[PDB]
């Protein structure tokens, strides 16, 4: 349900997402790869349907990290769009971008694409 | 590649 | 840099995106369709590469619209990921998911993919 | 009609 | 292994993928939907790597299904692109891109894409 | 129909792509990158809409090539899914999405995805 | 939408 | 390098 996004989350490859939902729309939080270490995190920013459909429907969400912290800069942005599905056992279903700054000649492979299913497990 | 996201 | 992201700029299906990019690698604004005024405008959060490698190199960056407005609310959130390449004509070109809310049994119909190219008119 | 696009 | 493509697969919607793996790399068969019945299927074509990498890498592949066959026709053709990994439980991870035929102004939502995974059971 | 998608093709980064399509909806020929000649030549197989909607709908069709032939493997597969649009200036527009063999660990950064437009220069 | 692909 | 663009 709504804020039933608020939490933590881990996907399947063990990097763990911390966010926070605003009662009008906005997501707020950290993510981090596995390996755990205190800078392995990184901002995130997004947006979710605050007023989500009251059939059966999953609730519409989406957030960018650009991935430079204050040890690391990977030239690089992933964004994650997909829904959120309530019940005994919550999940986030996604698919992912990511783009990495190139030249002109190697703008042709910026972008890899994958997907990712977050649970509180 | 080798990138921050994963592991 | 910031400065050069922070404008209006128009896809070629003419829409209006107003941005601005702060210091700390945040983008903040509004996006709106080509019927233009009020309400078509949603508001958008991204996050851009605030020290992009020299060359020319573009800078990576990203952003999220949720579709949901005072007046309307169509149950979907695109998110649009690219890079910005500066020059005498700036450019941004990106790639998007539209993810639309659904039921279980149609899942795996919930998301659109496409791209647009943004160039910019106004800081 | 969907308004991501015109 | 090469050839162990060869065979019958599910996705996990239980959709059935009948591929033959020829030597030099052609990739030919059937998919049809669940329901079952016999003409929710429809033809595929594609190629895979008939001499893959050494190392312990998958084999990549990918095909093509336009849907019309003799019963119906969905104006659209979906390809799947991906991995085959063998080994005691085989599986080929893939994602995939629907697009369907429309007017010039309808073109900016004219595809879908997704993720399918088959196994053998 | 068959006949508007038989020919020569060329994307915007110069590469060929050479088709025929059958009369029972399969697509088969050659792809080249603009180096040109012998090997850059690589094996395409695909499937069309033989019957499509009247209209000015697009005619949808995919194809893959397997990057390997005669002379190099680079170990992956493309697939390029869109329509085929008639006119004056017929053009093939696609997305694509490029796969590479990888090992468990990175099969997560395994595939790249991009969009190609395509115009016609012969039959 | 509703398609052949799945189900 | 790879072969699908130059």
């Amino acid at each position: 349900a709504e804020a039933g996004i608020t939490g933590t989350w881990y996907n399947q490859l063990g990097s763990t997402f911390i966010v926070t939902a605003g009662a009008d729309g906005a997501l707020t939080g950290t993510y981090e790869s596995a390996v755990g270490n205190a800078e392995s995190r990184y901002v995130l920013t997004g947006r979710y349907d605050s007023a989500p459909a009251t059939d059966g429907s999953g609730t519409a969400l989406g957030w960018t990290v650009a991935w430079k912290n204050n040890y690391r800069n990977a030239h690089s942005a992933t964004t994650w769009s997909g829904q959120y599905v309530g019940g005994a056992e919550a999940r986030i279903n996604t698919q992912w971008l990511l783009t990495s700054g190139t030249t002109e000649a190697n703008a042709w492979k910026s972008t890899l694409v994958g997907h990712d299913t977050f649970t509180k497990v | 590649f080798s990138h921050p996201q994963n592991t």
